[PDB]
């Protein structure tokens, strides 16, 4: 479809229609837009480890994809996952230079273990991002706090 | 303007019973993010349900809560001794909080008879100048009872000071306190010092008596 | 126009972000000398109003559908375009084509006289 | 094991500023929302305002004018502080955590831990120690019971002990009452088992903070 | 406008760059028939006014700071979307919002009549 | 703050004010854009061996950032580090692909050595950057010619 762009007008959110133009919108610089992320935590979601667990799996067959996003929500719970298959043979792949944890966690929950992995990367079954420092990627990387949550773009007042 | 109103002000009820305390909001609630609150004498609230209904941790199945956006109630099923308090609602929304009037809850249970104890005033406080009996009223259920001094069988009427505990938590039971004040001179001119309890649980009024010198 | 769908909503938002003021007190721009990985943050609070925040947790979780497939389009492996390609579209929907003083699809006035 | 303890004075002068300070012990004020609660002896629950670990602060509408609330994380306390005090600001006053969500646990924004409140009484009057006098019958000896008396004290309130919280069954503390004289006075009772009455020396621990005094008074056996 | 404030200046400007014109001398755009890597770049010079020559060192001494502060608050290794980026500011300056005709804000100047 | 825009016209250049908008200046197409890598040895900088390692240093918490310029200064003075830690480890990365040596050098410095290395990377002292061919970073890359200097952005005459 398309990206939803949200107009910030007076403390009122109104979601930008692509077909109907409004002259009233104003953008200065391209600092008025925005790109938020807000985690799931928000959303009241469940957040002890047995519960998150059951939100990831792994699959062959999709490369990952990554996004920026310039400002993030202060998580209470965040993860670090370092699951690795029985035969000792590390599970998930190092994270790529650039890509470090989230910046601000207060509960940082080390998950470790060992089972069998049935793909090549650990995608969020809800189809929200792990979010990390300043990047938000489908894929779970190894031995690096995340925090699953979503992506917004704003355009922000003047 | 946003009005917390508790119903119903005081209640009691026998344990085993089910107690249900409602709330109603003035203005309809644009955050519904309700509470209950259980506070013992004394302490400070505790919280039993947030969020209109997910238990607090460490609290008994019995308390449920349930609500509906202008009412919202709480219902202890299967009261216990333990659950004496005063029960307050609360609702989070535009950046602030409002509570309720609260509820007084009261634990009956079968009757049980005061243990009367009299007490004479002590030997340094003669010296200082003032003299006070204690009457003691221990573990009675309920909490309506009579305590009346009477020196030399001429009643006392003006210098009695009552003061009960709140109910104990285990037994149900209430506990009171009837201090008979006196100056060191007045309290010379008498000799037999008697305190005569009624309640409900006693068929017959109890007199424990103390003489000045023992 | 949001309007919330989920279950709960945490109407205030503590966030943190790069994008903003740098004071800069004198010689801490240069990064032998600046604030390690964790202290180049700043922080806020956005309790002020709960619809707004609750409004955006929803917007949130509606771009995920949009935003999953673009990047499922695209090969890349980072995006960071989305944001610049956004003030493109932004210019070309008002002055893409011709331009008519009066039109609906011009955001042309004239002056006040 | 997070813990929350205020800190005032027990007398306020009145018309005057009044301060009051919350400290967290065993987590981080970083983060979380702080409210401050007072209560007028003997009535219901007041929320006086809440602040931000940044900084930003909303107050009851009724007394944002004589209230302003305060954080300093470098020593994680809250702060409190009343202006204009009269004697309806008379009460027992709470700092409570009232969070989002705290670890894996969701409280939705109700307030899941308290202080143990401290009590501030606005008087013009000061300070008055209290003193004791023990509770004893003409010798008998079943079931006993003995205690102790707490007379002429201001203000509310005095922290009573038995054997410096060995005994704690059967110790009713009874509630303070207010003499005409315009002082507290209270007294606690303990029913003892008359077999073991001599075995055990049974002594008092009164606590009054606000004159600060704490003496020990014990009771006589009369085996 | 700038003004010097450097201890020195080398008033002539000896530069290189691969931005510029391409001939395509038959075959060598092809990269196989190309030039090697040493070969990419054309040369100039830009001593006719000692002035602005000047004038750009300071600029690229004084664009440091804030260009510092930019790296510190992106994530990305390489960033080339600095230029690009200009242009859309540029263009969101003058068409951002409404335009009107006779404003100080709209480079718009009617006909000459 | 702001990234500073130089416009010139007519041989006169006048930094662009973010609030005040001058309809005169004139944008036809993003060839008029440049961005100029200048060399600190044009400010006089001293250029020997042992004055500009003075310049440089080690530190630990920064990650590397890395910039594009489209045309630089020709040097007379470039450098190439080969510094080494005692027991005999590298001391600077290895340059990632797409990074070169500066293109237009007359006199390289081939300076190496062993000293302490007491951080992840080497950092510019003075806030310059080290221009590489068509890129300036702020860490020194191992065995790259490199020369000191700092960027501009121009918006060019037509
Ligand atoms: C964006 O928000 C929607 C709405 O909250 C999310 O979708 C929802 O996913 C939850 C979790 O599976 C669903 O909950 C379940 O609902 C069934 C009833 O259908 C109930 O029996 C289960 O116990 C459980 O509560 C929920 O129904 C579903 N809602 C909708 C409208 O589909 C979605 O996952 C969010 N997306 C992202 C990326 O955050
Ligand atoms: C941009 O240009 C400024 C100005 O030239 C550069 O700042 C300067 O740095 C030099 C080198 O440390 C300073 O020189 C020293 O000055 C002291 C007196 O304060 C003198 O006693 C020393 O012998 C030495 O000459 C100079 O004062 C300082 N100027 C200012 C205004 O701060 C700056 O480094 C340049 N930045 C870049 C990225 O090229």
């Amino acid at each position: 479809r398309s990206i939803p762009l949200g107009v910030i007008h007076n403390s009122t959110l109104q979601v930008s229609d692509v077909d109907k133009l409004v002259c009233r919108d104003k953008l200065s610089s391209t600092n008025q837009l925005r790109s938020v992320g807000l985690n799931l935590e928000g959303n009241g979601v469940a957040t002890d480890v047995p519960s998150a667990t059951k939100r990831w799996g792994f699959r062959s067959g999709v490369p990952p994809k990554v996004v920026n996003y310039e400002a993030g929500e202060w998580a209470e719970n965040c993860y670090n996952l370092e699951i690795k298959k029985p035969d000792g043979s590390e599970c998930l792949p190092a994270a790529p230079d650039g890509i470090r944890g989230f910046p601000r966690c207060r509960y940082v929950h080390k998950v470790s273990g060992t089972g069998p992995c049935a793909g090549d990367f650990a995608f969020h079954k809800e189809g929200a991002f792990f979010l990390y420092d300043r990047l938000a990627s489908t894929v779970i990387y190894r031995g690096t706090t995340f925090a699953e949550g979503v992506v917004a773009f704003l355009i922000l007042p003047q | 303007e946003i009005v917390l109103t508790q119903s119903p002000g005081t209640l009691s009820l026998s344990p085993g019973e089910r107690a249900t305390l409602s709330c109603r909001a003035s203005q309809s609630v644009s955050s519904s993010y309700f509470a209950w609150y259980q506070q013992k004498p004394g302490q400070a609230p505790r919280l039993l349900i947030s969020g209109t209904s997910t238990r607090a941790p460490g609290i008994p199945d019995r308390f449920s809560g349930s609500g509906s956006g202008t009412d919202f109630t709480l219902t202890i099923s299967r009261l216990e001794p333990e659950d004496f308090a005063v029960y307050f609602c609360q609702q989070y929304g535009n950046s602030l909080y409002t509570f309720g009037q609260g509820t007084k809850l009261e634990i009956k249970r079968t009757a049980a008879a005061p243990s009367v104890f009299i007490f004479p005033p002590s030997d340094e406080q003669l010296k200082s100048g003032t003299a006070s009996v204690v009457c003691l009223l221990n573990n009675f259920y309920p909490r309506e009872a009579k305590v009346q001094w009477k020196v030399d069988n001429a009643l006392q009427s003006g210098n009695s000071q009552e003061s009960v505990t709140e109910q104990d938590s285990k037994d149900s039971t209430y506990s009171l306190s009837s201090t008979l004040t006196l100056s060191k001179a007045d309290y010379e001119k008498h000799k037999v010092y008697a305190c005569e309890v009624t309640h409900q649980g006693l068929s017959s009024p109890v007199t424990k008596s103390f003489n000045r010198g023992e | 126009a949001i309007v919330n769908a989920q279950p709960k909503c945490n109407p205030n938002l503590h966030y943190w972000t790069t994008q903003d003021e740098g004071a800069a007190i004198g010689l801490a721009w240069i990064p032998y000398f600046g604030p390690a990985a964790e202290g180049i943050y700043t922080e806020g609070l956005m309790h002020n109003q709960d619809g707004l925040i609750c409004g955006l947790r929803q917007l949130a979780n509606e771009t995920t559908q949009a935003l999953q497939l673009f990047l499922r389009a695209t090969t890349e492996l980072r995006t960071f375009s989305i944001l610049n390609r956004k003030a493109i579209d932004f210019l070309l929907q008002r002055w893409g084509g011709t331009c008519h003083i009066l039109g609906p699809d011009c955001c042309i006035e004239p002056h006040d006289w | 094991q997070v813990q929350l303890q205020e800190s005032g004075p027990g007398l306020g002068k009145p018309s005057e500023t009044l301060s009051l300070s919350c400290t967290v012990s065993g987590a981080s004020i970083r983060g979380y929302f702080w409210n401050w609660i007072r209560q007028p002896p003997g009535k219901g629950l007041e929320w006086i305002g809440y602040i931000h670990s940044t900084g930003s602060t909303n107050y009851n509408p009724s007394l944002k004018s004589r209230v302003t609330i305060s954080v300093d994380t470098s020593k994680n306390q809250v702060s409190l502080n009343v202006n204009s005090v009269t004697a309806a600001d008379t009460a027992v006053y709470f700092c409570a955590r009232g969070a989002w969500n705290v670890a894996t646990v969701y409280y939705y924004y109700g307030m899941d831990v308290w202080g143990q409140g401290t009590l501030v009484t606005v008087s013009s009057a000061s300070f008055k120690g209290p003193s004791v006098f023990p509770l004893a019958p003409s010798s008998k000896s079943g079931t006993a019971a003995l205690g102790c008396l707490v007379k002429d004290y201001f203000p509310e309130p005095v922290t009573v002990s038995w054997n410096s919280g060995a005994l704690t069954s059967g110790v009713h503390t009874f509630p303070a009452v207010l003499q005409s004289s315009g002082l507290y006075s209270l007294s606690s009772v303990v029913t003892v088992p008359s077999s073991s009455l001599g075995t055990q020396t049974y002594i008092c621990n009164v606590n009054h903070k606000p004159s600060n005094t704490k003496v020990d008074k014990k009771v006589e056996p009369k085996s």
